[PDB]
């Protein structure tokens, strides 16, 4: 979800973004900004909480050993989602 | 290796070699890029017993240096190490 | 036989090296003789030399005794013959048999620091 | 401790124990301090005015032959109140042994130059003339072989900064190379690595 | 395990010695070929 | 030359700063199939000293 | 004669490049032309042979 | 692993330029050994130390 | 276990002394390093077509940078500084905040590639597989801050070159 | 409190030797302007290698005092060689630094440091 300031800059996932006064803009004069437009706040939130029936499930993010180290979810909170800190899937016990 | 072999044997004559035995250029003979995964062997210390690393501390086992003189009879003169065996000459190649 | 060459650059070959051997070692106990007796050098380089003229004195051959002096080339023996008269002339100049001139300060040598 | 520990050498460090007594009692004018480490080195720490008659002996007694000098080097201690450490590196090729000949000076304190011992010593000692301030007596021809022409300082002491001082530019208005005083884009970032839990009881110091 | 090793019967004999095989006619021979071609041409 | 970087290469991923020989091995195993590249370029490689 | 298959194969990859205006073509943008198997092409127009 | 390999070494005659090309010359040659018995009798195992 | 190079003694007999006057003047030494010159003009040359053929490389190799992310569009990188930390030319710049999902991520991610030495200390030491020395070896520029990456050219190199890195680790993930 | 001179048995040779070393520079400086085409006057760099005697004048030690002989023997046959360059030469005059703010309000003005 990029947008664009009043002074038609993009502002990046981070939330940078020059100010209308601030000269440091001459260096995109007759040239870009390069933004990256897949912001991943946005993509991660796209996701399907996962429903399981365990109380701690195991993420390590696919793959194997092509994602992260494998870390442990307790999912003993009803009120919030069990999200791993590592690659941000979110899991919920479905009971 | 597409020379003819008007061009192969006056190539050859040229050098006095024979030059298609050993190409410097590579052809079908060199290993496929796309491999099949490996199965890498693990360590000596992959046991899941008698593998206390009490018993295999290499840098623990690391000493100061013994202190010989310090300021703190008809005994040998001795050398460092004994004196270097004189070399052979080769039995493969010697230029003699 | 005589050896047509040391292998060695800028050695040459010693025509009579029983005899330029037995001048060297005498001439070497003859400069060491004139250290005084306690110093450990004196003692050290009259057993190390008096091995040597003793094995000089005991084979004919040049080779045989290349490969019991157990020195390389007898040339390369020579030339450390030399080198040791030449040492022993210097130490009778410096005198290192007498004790230490200085201590080291109190913490001069202690590793890590 | 078979396969990942380094094999212990017992004989060389017997052999170069018993050679250290050697050149200790060879030579107890000058020699303070023999040790062998663990990994069988010999290092043979000596008083400053013994540089020449430790060096010529170890080049020319029969027992000793060290005829090469592999390298020559200073290390910078300021805890010490004589900061520099002299090594000598030596190789016999006759009894296929090395030998380290430790010494110590000061800012202040000539060493005497081993040229007449090693010549191979020429550029090594003037080398450390420019890195450290050492300075040598009776070197051939002392000056600096590895700084600029200008370089003021000896670089490889250890409160000489890791930048200089001065940095070079093109200047368009005077045609020339000039220095000006060093300011970074980003400094070097010091990291704070060493762990605060000891790692090696055998080195731990008596405390206060 | 799969490890990147020799062959069983190892590999081939890898030549590693000079070889400059000695070419061309004698010296004598060479030789009597510049006389012959200063004969013909003189004649 | 360019082979033998070639090989480096394959070894490491830089045909010549590899960074692979490390204090305690080596960084990374040998992929498969280099040993065989590596007689295919020993066993030529005797006829381009000869004919330097 | 092995000099009229040189030849042969030098006037077939004329007509394997589609005639004198592919060859002249793929000769002055490539500074080569020898003819390959088409591997494929990319949405750009990237050919691989 | 050098005390391992079999390999000849090179000694020149008279100190020159030549004597050093040609020493050079039979390091590759003596080099092309070492590695013939390198690929021979690489072992199977580990690549770095397993003390971790 | 030593050889003598270049301990000959040339033979004094006739024959020996007229063959090296006639290489001496006639000059057949000269003439078979003309025919090793000539034996070399009727080779078919080393050279590729170069841009249409390109050198070959492994999926070892290491060259310009990218920031992976996961097959959820979520970045790989959690801000741990490991590849800071590692980096012998201390080329990467990070900092970091909790952003507004409480994920750990990184506000900036600078790789000077004109400090960088490009030895893939960084792709090693992370922890995650984010940061790696991808394909691309042609991204030479027309000014010097061009190769001061920042994150937003990271994460477009990994966007760009993804398709491919991913297939590199496949071949290569099983020697690391 | 007893140590190894380097030169000097006192302050006086010492001195002896401040003074040809001056001597010497002081020949040496109108050669160094005309081989390496200087467009500082030949007074100038006389004031200069006047300058950079007179910045050391306040040590009292004879070891330093021989080291600084020393260097400035070794920087006056780097220049009487001509292994300084134009630029080595230069660089005792600090042409393209801007003068620095000496007095406080200045300095007060321009940033942080005194
Ligand atoms: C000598 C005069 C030239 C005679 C032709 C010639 O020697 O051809 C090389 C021909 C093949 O040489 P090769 O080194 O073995 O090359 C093998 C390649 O596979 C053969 O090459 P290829 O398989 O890659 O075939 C493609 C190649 C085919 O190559 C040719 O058509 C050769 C060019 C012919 C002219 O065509 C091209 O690359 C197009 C080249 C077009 C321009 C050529 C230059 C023209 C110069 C005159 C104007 O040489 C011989 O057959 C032996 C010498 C013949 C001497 C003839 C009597 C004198
Ligand atoms: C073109 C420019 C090139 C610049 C040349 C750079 C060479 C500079 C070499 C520096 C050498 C020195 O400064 S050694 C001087 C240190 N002397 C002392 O600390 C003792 C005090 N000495 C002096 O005051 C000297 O003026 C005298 C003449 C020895 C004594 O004067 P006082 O008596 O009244
Ligand atoms: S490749 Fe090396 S130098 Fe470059 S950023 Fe990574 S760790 Fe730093
Ligand atoms: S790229 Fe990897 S090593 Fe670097 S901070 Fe991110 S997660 Fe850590
Ligand atoms: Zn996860």
């Amino acid at each position: 979800g990029v947008r664009t300031s009043p002074t038609g800059e993009k502002v990046t996932h981070t939330g940078q973004v020059y100010d209308d006064e601030d000269y440091r803009r001459v260096r995109f004069v007759g040239r870009q900004k390069e933004v990256n437009e897949n912001f991943a706040i946005d993509l991660i939130a796209e996701q399907p909480v996962s429903q399981v029936g365990s109380r701690v499930i195991s993420c390590d993010g696919g793959g194997g050993a092509l994602g992260h180290p494998r870390v442990y979810i307790n999912l003993d909170k009803e009120t919030k989602t069990g999200t791993c800190g590592y690659c941000g899937l979110q899991f919920r016990q479905q009971h | 290796a597409s020379a003819t072999r008007l061009i192969q044997g006056l190539r050859n004559w040229a050098s006095g070699r024979d030059l298609q035995a050993k190409l410097q250029l590579r052809y079908q003979e060199i290993s496929k890029r796309t491999q099949p995964p490996p199965k890498l062997p693990v360590g000596p210390s992959h046991r899941l017993s008698n593998n206390y690393y009490c018993a295999r501390d290499g840098r623990r086992e690391a000493m100061p240096p013994s202190i010989v003189m310090s300021s703190q009879s008809e005994k040998k003169a001795v050398s460092p190490a004994p004196p270097i065996k004189r070399w052979e000459l080769s039995q493969d190649e010697p230029y003699l | 036989l005589l050896k047509k060459t040391t292998g060695l650059v800028g050695l040459a070959v010693c025509e009579t090296p029983h005899e330029r051997l037995k001048i060297l070692y005498t001439k070497i106990l003859d400069v060491l003789g004139h250290i005084p007796k306690n110093a450990a050098y004196r003692k050290y380089t009259e057993q190390i030399t008096n091995e040597k003229l003793s094995i000089v004195k005991a084979e004919p051959d040049v080779k045989k005794l290349e490969e019991q002096l157990q020195g390389g080339q007898i040339e390369e023996v020579i030339l450390q013959a030399e080198n040791e008269l030449s040492l022993a002339r210097k130490m009778i100049q410096w005198k290192p048999w007498e004790p230490l001139v200085e201590e080291p300060p109190a913490s001069q040598w202690k590793w890590p620091i | 401790t078979r396969p990942t520990v380094r094999p212990r050498n017992d004989v060389a460090h017997k052999q170069l124990s018993a050679f250290g007594e050697y050149v200790a009692e060879i030579l107890p004018k000058y020699v303070q301090q023999v040790q062998v480490s663990c990994f069988s080195e010999l290092e043979i720490c000596i008083h400053p005015d013994g540089v020449i008659p430790v060096l010529t002996f170890l080049r020319d007694h029969s027992n000793a032959q060290f005829k090469s000098l592999a390298d020559l080097t200073a290390v910078d201690i300021p805890t010490r109140q004589n900061r520099f450490e002299i090594v000598y590196n030596l190789l016999s090729l006759r009894f296929n042994s090395r030998i380290r000949v430790k010494t110590y000076t000061d800012e202040l304190t000539p060493v005497e130059s081993s040229v007449s011992v090693y010549k191979a010593a020429n550029w090594y000692e003037r080398e450390i003339w420019d890195m450290f301030g050492v300075f040598f007596a009776n070197h051939p021809d002392l000056r600096r072989i590895l700084t600029d022409y200008g370089f003021e300082g000896h670089p490889f002491r250890k409160d000489f900064p890791l930048s200089g001082y001065v940095e070079l530019r093109y200047d368009d208005e005077v045609k020339r190379v000039v220095a000006e005083p060093v300011e970074l884009a980003q400094e070097f970032r010091k990291f704070d690595l060493n762990s605060p839990w000891e790692a090696f009881p055998a080195y731990r110091q008596p405390p206060e | 395990v799969k490890q990147d090793m020799p062959p069983v019967g190892g590999y081939g004999p890898i030549d590693y010695k000079r070889n400059l095989p000695r070419r061309g006619l004698s010296g004598y021979s060479m030789f009597a070929v510049g006389i012959g071609a200063l004969l013909f041409g003189y004649w | 030359r360019e082979k033998m970087f070639e090989f480096y290469e394959r070894v490491s991923g830089a045909r010549m700063h590899a960074a692979y020989v490390r204090p305690g091995g080596v960084h990374q195993d040998l992929p498969l199939g280099l040993m065989d590249d590596i007689y295919e370029f020993s066993k030529n490689f005797s006829l381009r000293i000869d004919e330097l | 004669m092995e000099l009229l298959q040189v030849l042969k194969r030098g006037l077939q990859q004329v007509s394997g490049h589609g005639g004198l205006r592919g060859y002249l073509r793929v000769l002055f943008r490539a500074n080569d032309v020898r003819v390959g198997t088409l591997v494929g092409e990319d949405k750009y127009g990237n050919k691989y042979y | 692993v050098y005390d391992q390999v079999e390999f000849d070494v090179p000694i020149g005659s008279r100190g020159d330029c030549y004597d050093r090309y040609l020493c050079r010359v039979e390091e590759m040659r003596q080099s092309i050994r070492i590695i013939s018995q390198c690929l021979n009798k690489m072992p199977p195992g580990e690549i770095k130390v397993d003390d971790a | 276990t030593y050889k003598y190079v270049n301990l000959r003694e040339p033979s004094m007999d006739m024959k020996s002394v007229t063959d090296r006057a006639a290489q001496t003047l006639l000059w057949t030494e000269l003439i078979r390093g003309l025919g090793m010159t000539l034996s070399y003009l009727f080779r078919e040359p080393a050279t590729i077509n170069y841009p249409f053929e390109k050198g070959p490389l492994s999926p070892r190799f290491r060259g310009e940078h990218a920031l992976r992310r996961y097959p959820s569009g979520e970045e790989r990188c959690i801000a741990c500084k490991l590849c800071e930390a590692v980096c012998p030319a201390q080329a990467i710049t990070i900092e970091a905040e909790p952003r507004a999902d409480g994920s750990r991520r990184t506000t900036r991610y600078d790789i000077d590639m004109t400090k960088c030495i490009y030895c893939g200390f960084c792709q090693e030491a992370c922890p995650v597989d984010a940061i790696v020395e991808g394909p691309n070896f042609e991204f030479s520029t027309e000014t010097h801050e061009e190769l001061l990456y920042n994150k937003e050219k990271l994460l477009n190199n990994g966007d760009k070159w993804e398709a491919e890195i991913a297939a590199n680790i496949q071949a290569d993930y099983l020697y690391r | 409190t007893s140590v190894k001179p380097i030169f000097s048995r006192d302050m006086n040779e010492a001195k002896r030797r401040v003074r040809e070393l001056y001597r010497a520079w002081y020949r040496e400086v109108p050669n160094t302007v005309h081989l390496f085409q200087l467009d500082i006057s030949v007074k100038q760099g006389r004031d200069k290698v006047r300058e950079m005697f007179k910045k050391n004048a306040h040590v009292t030690d004879p070891r330093v005092v021989d080291l600084l002989v020393i260097k400035g023997k070794m920087e006056l046959e780097e220049t009487i060689n001509v292994w300084k360059q134009r630029t080595h030469v230069m660089r005792f005059f600090h042409e393209t630094e801007a003068p620095r703010p000496k007095d406080f309000l200045s300095k007060f003005y321009v940033g942080h440091d005194p």
